[PDB]
């Protein structure tokens, strides 16, 4: 099997896949929706990460951090979501700024969601950490604004022992709303991932 | 269905964003018509919500179809179609037919709006008339974006006979009043399945306005599709034109300095853009001109923007639409206001600009001069390409016209124009007034081969010349 | 920048790039030349690894292990080489079984080579370990047959502080000889890599 | 230059690997000719090294050009061209012209060979005549593989006038003796630049053998190119045919069970294979039949192998070459030996096989029966494709012939043949002997539509029928 890992203090298009309005600024930040509305953009690490092993049934416990700075320029439906999208039926932690909910949306059916307020993070840096224990089947998310120390967390039991999942493509999917929810931007400047088997 | 419909010998349209009706009329016959203009994409004409602070976006929450807007009631509207249409300026209504409102009750023509109970009496409209509530989750799930509430906005069900009936009545009503087309609002959020049935009840144009007997209504749609999503623009091609959204991004990035102009040689379908005659192309747009850093060019960054719409204009692809926005400093700030009202946009004195908060892009030398350029070259395929294999491009539309430009490198070249030997009054900088050029009086020898000189420091990067500028 | 790492106890074509006669057996082993002679095959991890950082000049110290079993069925020119091939001017540690030399061939010019005998490894598993310190500029290779405990090692100072290198594609390049040197095969069943910056 | 050259009404060639000259002659007129065969790629005819144990590979280290091999001296050779050529069996010499030897001194015709000092007197040949020493490092460096010593083998410099002179004399000498072509040994290790000049001195064929006046020598080359490498087969296309090496791998993998036969519909250029008339296709080959696990099919795994060469044979692409190897258990074991000598390969009794160590693939029902099939369909494009969208394929070469097969699923179908209504004696299993079928006597109604039945458990997966099998 394949256990993979990486640290990105500064993004570079070279090891990235860009769909829709997804780009990389000279300042080394991944950027989605900066020129679009009512659409969805995405970025994925080149290497297709492996989650389930068919040679044992085993599943990868992945762990991952990433700083991001969501803006709306206004003083999922609209937001930024981390996604485990299979290889060309999607586990997705979504930071929906519009429904104002953080949730683990698996196949359009959120397994657990919790409210959070965008104004507690709009403009500054936010630390997100996703983690999934293969042994206890416990998924967990945490949002926290370092500038103050607010953290909208959440957690749930998710079973990925489904034959259909083996290889996924870890990335980001920032969706953009319409009319006044057209201006939201999505900057991600740090991201680390890590899958593991035993 | 995808036919432009303009009064012959004329070319492309304008978005007089938020302008008043009677005002439009003035503009229709005073500036648009004299300049070979196609028409106008007329801001939302039907009764919509009175959203506090009265922002441009309020204009996108239908309270009803009663034709009384902040731009005027029917009287002025009807009038606006009668003056404007006679001038040749075709009117194109923004048809917001996927939802109503997401907030409560204040209709711009006294009609209420019970969001909670899903009630719109002006219509009437009730719960049965709407899709079941749910919201826009994954743009990866096709029926979710179409069948749920885009931004908590009550999603109408264009699948029902009653609802199809009403919309149809609305559009046709407009077709009766004169309009030739409809900038369908958010097609991506509607099943193309009945999007057609609605685009069918529309009876042929009102003979009495000037239209060629039995000519169908131009239908262009709003569908943002830059790949990835489960929805495709092509799904709305078999029955109407779509608004090419990549055009703005790509060509925008190009001139922004994000791409070698040399690459625009194969500009066209080879960039993820549908067949030429399938799109309505545009640079910035009322909505996305709000986004800002990067790719999109708005009047905020003039120079490359003009070269941009120029490349558009000059180039043959799809049908074009210039935009006449109003100055803005927020993202929700409403057009000109005073304790409830739209302030007129006189263009004054006359360098032919505009005042009191309206930018009037279309009245800019560079922009309009190029529109007539477009007219002047019709029926001509792409010919005589050229470049410095970097940021200097040049070519011409047959013996009818020519253009060139540069982001970097004084194009002091010695080129061609492939036109009749003569002289020509550039249109960007200049034009012909009283039989003499008001900017650049260039020469062109006995066989196209001419000399060009466009410097970096200049006001602009572009030079157009065409037989309808021959002195 | 991007620090990357991975452990592959069993290969799978999914996260691999296959050029020439390169494949993956049901037993999870990467295989090169198994159906060819007088030609070169190659396999590379999907993700393009980063070696030099342009934002500092810094260079990645990479470290890496991999078991392999070279056969000749006979009781570089011919062999199996680990390569850092740039992105579509190559540092290459070559296990040439024909010239019977292990070397660090940089731009066709071997910076250091040492003799080794193929018969000390033909048929069984061999542990290779490549390592490059960014701080001391010391490259190092080690071959060792666990079944007995023979190790043909080598080491040299290599400077990768060259602007042209930034992003490489770590992989294997097994070359195959002609006539009687046509039958050599190249099985690789384990491989771990690791780049690092400071 | 790329023309087959066979005696008309005949098709494709054979590799009688290591067979003796006079023996070839017998085979030429006794079996090859009666069966519509193209010719023979005659094993290396020139003096080469006597490598201990005398392995097939010794045959690839030129000591000299003196025409005395383990297959015989000139007398027998000359004779072999005179009998064999009259029979229509074209001879194709394996031209090893890139190097000499890498080891020392024992020439098969008493000539020495001083490897160390780079001396080959038989010639003569000395250091000046060779490229500078170095060896094959990176197949990524173009001149390194061409200009260095492939496997410590002394690399001749085909760039010199003396060296070009000698090679030219050798080939032409052969052209004088009768040959029509040359299976150039290892073209990838030679600069195409002078590879042409050498392929030019070659004077038109020897009129006195039967050749069409002024016809040039068929030239096909050895170039393994399955991507990645800095060398391409196309570099040797503008002046000669090349041996398609992907053909074996892909089509081999296909039938090995590694790919759906359904995928071979677009079999051809769309698989990384040059223009049809540019290649000499083959399944296994003397060298790569030594590799083993996987992709390559040798007689060691019969069934799918036959279906394979059958698909080849039946299919029109390039020019084909079957291989008649000898049984082997090592990878270096020499053909039949006895204290120095090649033992004859009588085919005996007669089911038309062979004995004492020679497999004689070409004399296999399935293989030869299909060769005549090939002849029988000439000039016919690919027509009437069919499949079970898995491992059952079928089609036909015009009204001239038809074929089908299966790896899994009893093709008990009811198909077409697109031929004259009648009956036909399958060739795989059977043939027509004394006006009656020796295996399958199928019927075909008044318009191609016939019924087929080929079961899994059968001896083979393939059924051929063609007008030259019509009873
Ligand atoms: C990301 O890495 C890429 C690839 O190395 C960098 O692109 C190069 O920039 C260097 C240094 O200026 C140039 O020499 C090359 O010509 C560029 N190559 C390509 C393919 O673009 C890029 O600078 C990096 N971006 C960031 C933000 O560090
Ligand atoms: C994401 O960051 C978390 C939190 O810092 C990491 O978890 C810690 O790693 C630090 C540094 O090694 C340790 O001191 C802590 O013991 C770890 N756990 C906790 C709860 O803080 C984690 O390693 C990171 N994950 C990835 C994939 O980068
Ligand atoms: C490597 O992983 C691939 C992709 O998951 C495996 O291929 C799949 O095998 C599973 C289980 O038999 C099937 O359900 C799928 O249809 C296959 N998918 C593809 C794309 O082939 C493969 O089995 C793995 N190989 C090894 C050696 O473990
Ligand atoms: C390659 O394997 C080597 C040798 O085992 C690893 O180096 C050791 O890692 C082990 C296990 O954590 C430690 O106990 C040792 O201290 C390490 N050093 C030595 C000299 O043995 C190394 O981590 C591996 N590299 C990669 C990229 O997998
Ligand atoms: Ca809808
Ligand atoms: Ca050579
Ligand atoms: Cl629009
Ligand atoms: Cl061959």
């Amino acid at each position: 099997a394949t256990e993979t890992s990486f640290i990105i203090d500064a993004f570079n298009k070279t090891n990235l896949i860009l769909q829709g309005d997804a780009t990389v600024s000279s300042n080394g930040n991944l950027q989605l929706s900066y020129n679009s509305y009512d659409s969805m953009s995405r970025a994925f690490y080149s290497a297709p990460i492996q989650i389930r092993d068919s040679t044992t049934g085993n599943v990868a416990s992945f762990d991952t951090n990433f700083t991001m700075n969501i803006r709306t320029h206004r003083q999922s439906a609209v937001g930024l979501d981390f996604v485990l999208v299979p290889v060309q039926d999607t586990v997705t932690v979504e930071f929906d700024t519009f429904l104002s909910r953080i949730s683990i949306d698996v196949n359009n059916n959120d397994i657990k969601s919790v409210p959070w307020d965008v104004h507690d993070y709009d403009g500054q840096n936010a630390e997100v950490r996703i983690t999934y224990n293969s042994s206890t089947k416990v998924f967990s998310v945490s949002l926290s604004n370092p500038s103050t120390g607010k953290s909208n967390n959440v957690s749930t039991t998710v079973e990925l022992e489904k034959e259909v999942y083996d290889w996924v493509s870890v990335g980001f999917s920032a969706t953009s709303g319409a009319y006044q929810w057209s201006y939201e931007t999505h900057d991600v400047l740090s991201w680390s991932f890590s899958s593991k088997f035993i | 269905q995808k036919d432009a419909n303009f009064a012959s010998g004329r070319n492309s349209i304008v978005h007089l964003f938020e302008w008043k009706w009677n005002d439009i009329a003035d503009e229709c016959e005073r500036f648009l018509q004299p300049q070979g203009f196609g028409g106008v994409q007329i801001s939302p004409p039907n009764e919509y919500l009175v959203a506090d602070g009265r922002p441009w976006w309020e204009r996108y929450q239908p309270v009803s179809y009663i034709i009384n807007t902040r731009s005027g009631n029917e009287s002025a509207f009807t009038d606006m179609t009668r003056r404007c249409n006679d001038a040749g300026v075709r009117i194109y209504v923004d048809a917001v037919i996927n939802h109503m409102t997401g907030m409560n009750g204040v209709g711009t023509s006294g009609s209420s709006a019970d969001h909670d109970g899903m009630n719109y009496p002006a219509v009437p409209y009730g719960s049965g008339d709407f899709h079941s509530p749910c919201e826009v989750n994954n743009y990866q799930d096709a029926d979710n974006v179409r069948n749920c509430e885009l931004v908590g906005l009550r999603d109408l069900n264009a699948g029902s006979d009653y609802v199809r009936g009403v919309l149809i009545d609305y559009m046709n009503h407009m077709i009766d009043l004169g309009v030739a087309g409809f900038r369908v609002d958010a097609a991506k959020h509607m099943s193309p399945g009945d999007l057609s049935v609605i685009f069918d009840g529309l009876k042929n144009l009102n003979t009495d306005y000037g239209f060629a007997d039995g000519a169908r209504p131009f239908i262009y749609q709003e569908v943002i599709d830059l790949g990835g999503e489960a929805i495709s623009k092509n799904e709305y091609t078999g029955f109407g034109c779509v608004l090419e959204f990549q055009f703005g991004v790509s060509l925008g990035n190009a001139f922004q300095g994000g791409n070698q102009l040399k690459n625009l040689a194969n500009w066209g379908p080879e960039w993820g853009l549908l067949e030429g005659l399938d799109a309505v192309v545009f640079v910035d747009n009322h909505d996305n001109q709000r986004t800002g850093g990067s790719q999109i060019l708005t009047y905020k960054n003039p120079k490359p923007y003009k070269m941009a719409i120029a490349f558009m204009l000059a180039h043959p692809y799809g049908t074009t639409r210039i935009m006449s926005s109003f100055d803005f400093t927020d993202n929700d700030q409403g057009p000109p206001q005073d304790g409830s009202g739209n302030l007129i946009s006189p263009g004054i004195n006359d360098d032919n600009t505009c005042s009191n908060g309206y930018v009037c892009e279309h009245r800019w030398r560079q922009v309009y001069g190029m529109v007539g350029f477009r007219n002047a070259v019709e029926g001509t395929q792409v010919e005589n390409w050229w470049s410095n294999d970097d940021n200097q491009i040049a070519f011409s539309r047959g013996s009818q016209g020519f253009v060139a430009f540069t982001n970097g490198g004084d194009l002091n070249q010695n080129l061609n124009t492939g036109l009749p030997a003569g002289t020509y009054c550039d249109v960007i900088s200049g034009e012909l007034s009283g039989g003499s050029c008001t900017g650049k009086s260039v020469t062109v020898g006995d066989n196209g081969s001419a000399d060009i000189s466009l410097g970096s420091a200049e006001d602009d990067g572009v030079l157009a010349i065409h037989v309808n500028a021959k002195l």
